[PDB]
Parts: structure tokens; C-alpha cells; sequence
């Protein structure tokens, strides 16, 4: 297999793209694994606290929609309260400029398809991609209404191929710019 | 997310509106013009406005970005390239 730059079965474990080198593959796993020694070196050296305030890159999370589950349960455990009376709330700032609450999570490596984010409104945009600098996940308590009519949701996918959905994120449109006009340029996130 | 999108297109297009002279089935295609609803009512009309349909059809009148087809048609001219070298 690696004579033929074949992935190998054997190390085929989280979810791949189906066209991937065994050297793009070993790259994505080298950088996979540093991240993962940083989160353990700090949940050795500092305990829980510390995994709750380090920024995470869902893309290299192996099975990146549990971090969304685990971020609601920490939440809902730390606040007394029920999944689904908790609501995603997410806030585009800079790496530099950002502060954690209690609520929030620094998420690192989303990338916005055909739009760009401006103080946290998007704008639809003639650029493939677009890096997000530091997205911040808020779970708050559910206030049941629904959308301020400029608010679109936008489907939060794996990889490029768009076959895995890991969650869903509300943004709200920049200027007069139409919902329905997002939904057809298939406007998305992806976590790598 | 694609049903959504699928529901998007039959909102916009199936309704009273599209009986309106001035109703638009793509929405500045190349930025400055947009396809017009045929005023006409009967099927020979219809027939005719698609055979005047300009040949310089872009994504944009699906709705899409008008580079999603940049890669597509760059890897295409490539294979075109190549599939010459190989009966040389």
C-alpha cells in the first residue's frame, strides 16, 4: 500500500475524505497528535480547568460533534439545566481579542464557504473560503424566539465532501441581503 | 439543508407571482441582467424563449457563485489536454 501511496486500512480510524495521500493523511494524523499531547498536557498539568479553556481545532478532533455535546453538558451540568433548553450562540472575534466566559469555548480552524464574517454578520462573498480567526461557542438558556428575520443557519460540515453534519450555527446577514440567497450558494462551515 | 434549499426554489418560483410580467426566474446572473418570466401563454411561446436562451450559461443561474464552476471547467480543459497527448 505505501509503496502504491495507498492508505492503509489499518490506520484508516476517524473519518477521511476518500481522496487522501498517505502523505496528506500522515500530516493531518502528526498534526492531530500534537493537539492531542497539548490537551492532555494540560489536563495532567492543571486538571479539568484547563481542558475547559484551551481553544480546540474540530477538525482534528476525531469525532468533532461529541466536543459540541460535551460543551452543552458542561454548561447544562454547570447551570442545572436540560440539553435541550440550551441554544448555540456563536461569536466571531479575533485569537487576540477574545475572552472565555463561563459559556464559552474557543473553536480554532473553521473555515466559512462563500461568505465573509464582519463584527459576527456575514456577507456573501466570490472567495472559496474564508478563515474564521476564533469562533466562540455560547450555550444559554432557550428564550423560544425563533428568528429576528435576518438570521440564517448555517449547516456545519467535517470536510469538503459535506457528507458529515456536525452542528448547526446562526449568523445573522450583514445589510439587506437575502436569507433565501445563502441557502442557494450553499453557503457552510467546515472544520477543516 | 437540502430540503431547505429544495423548498427555497418552490417558494420562489410556484406561486401567483410567476404569473407577472415582470417575475424573475434568476436574479443577476452576471450582475447586471437578470432572466425574465415569458409573457406568453401558450406552449410555442415558451418553446421559442428557450431556443433564444443565450448560449453563456454560468452558475449563477442556478443560483449558485458564478467561480463554482472555475475548478470544474480548469480540471476539465486539463483532461482535454490530455486525453489528445494520449492518441498522439
Amino acid at each position: 500500500e505505501l509503496v502504491k501511496g495507498i492508505l492503509p486500512r489499518s490506520w484508516s480510524h476517524y473519518t477521511v475524505p476518500a481522496g487522501m495521500t498517505v502523505i496528506q493523511w500522515v500530516s493531518d494524523f502528526s498534526e492531530r497528535i500534537k493537539q492531542l499531547q497539548n490537551i492532555s498536557l494540560a489536563a495532567a498539568s492543571g486538571g479539568a480547568k484547563e481542558l475547559k479553556n484551551i481553544h480546540v481545532c474540530l477538525g482534528g478532533l476525531f469525532v468533532p460533534e461529541a466536543y459540541i455535546t460535551a460543551t452543552r453538558q458542561y454548561v447544562a451540568q454547570a447551570n442545572s439545566w436540560s440539553l435541550e433548553e440550551l441554544c448555540l450562540e456563536v461569536n466571531v472575534t479575533t485569537s487576540q481579542g477574545a475572552t472565555l466566559d463561563a459559556c464559552s469555548f474557543g473553536v480554532t480552524g473553521l473555515k466559512l464557504q462563500g461568505a465573509t464574517c464582519n463584527n459576527n454578520k456575514l456577507s456573501l462573498s466570490n472567495a472559496i473560503s474564508t478563515a474564521l480567526p476564533l469562533t466562540q461557542l455560547r450555550w444559554v438558556k432557550q428564550t423560544n424566539t425563533e428568528k429576528k428575520a435576518s438570521v440564517v443557519t448555517l449547516p456545519v460540515y467535517l470536510n469538503f465532501t459535506r457528507a458529515d453534519l456536525i452542528f448547526t450555527v446562526d449568523f445573522e446577514i450583514a445589510t439587506k441581503e437575502d436569507p433565501r440567497s445563502f441557502y442557494e450558494r450553499g453557503v457552510a462551515v467546515l472544520c477543516t | 439543508f437540502d430540503q431547505r434549499l429544495l423548498n427555497t426554489f418552490l417558494e420562489r418560483l410556484f406561486t401567483t407571482r410567476s404569473f407577472d410580467s415582470e417575475f424573475k426566474l434568476a436574479c443577476k446572473v452576471d450582475g447586471h441582467k437578470d432572466i425574465q418570466m415569458p409573457d406568453g401563454i401558450r406552449r410555442e411561446e415558451f418553446v421559442q424563449w428557450v431556443e433564444l436562451l443565450p448560449d453563456t450559461q454560468t452558475p449563477s443561474w442556478l443560483g449558485l457563485p458564478n467561480n463554482a464552476e472555475r475548478v470544474l471547467l480548469t480540471t476539465q480543459g486539463v483532461d482535454m489536454i490530455s486525453k489528445m497527448l494520449k492518441m498522439q
